[PDB]
């Protein structure tokens, strides 16, 4: 949503 | 037969989902440091959502996500990186 | 680093010998028993219990099973008459 | 006791 974000495994 | 995964979780595991009050979400059962959050989506199909302590479900997909922000829904500090999985149902 | 690994799964039915187990408590059967999906009774053996400090729920490993059959209504395992259960002795599993 | 006794499946 907007507090966490997806990252690169 | 299947049996319950504690770590290292992938898409097709068997996994066992219990409520974790210290973070106000349901996390995967682990022995692993690392946190396992059930996605919002997979609370209602799992009747999770009116709590219940516990529920076997099987994982549909995972997604590694960070912290951005101090205060978040995961209750966990601040660039802490960590899983959130989808699950449904699973029986035997 | 990276690093991978081999990771034992917990079983959920037709216990084994030496396999990994959830070790639970049953309220309804005043009794640990293992965490289970099968209608079958898995009672921890009160033998086990000291080294468990169980003398919430535990991670152990299946070190002897004995299945059993109630011979009375009343029983410590609060079955009915007849009912085919297991006994097992477990330790733990850090 | 007799409570319970040990079972096992014929052979
Ligand atoms: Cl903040
Ligand atoms: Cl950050
Ligand atoms: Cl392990
Ligand atoms: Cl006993």
């Amino acid at each position: 949503e907007d507090s966490f974000v997806e990252i690169r495994m | 037969s299947e049996k319950i995964a504690i770590r290292d979780f992938q898409v097709g595991d068997l996994v066992l989902i219990i409520l974790d009050e210290r973070h106000d979400n349901y996390v995967l059962f682990t022995v692993s440091p690392t946190l396992y959050f059930l996605h919002s989506e997979s609370l209602p199909a799992l009747d999770l959502k009116p709590r219940r302590p516990w529920v076997l479900g099987k994982v549909m997909e995972k997604e590694y996500c960070q912290a951005k922000k101090a205060q978040n829904r995961f209750k966990v500090p601040l660039g802490t990186k960590f899983y959130r999985v989808k699950a449904v149902s699973w029986n035997k």
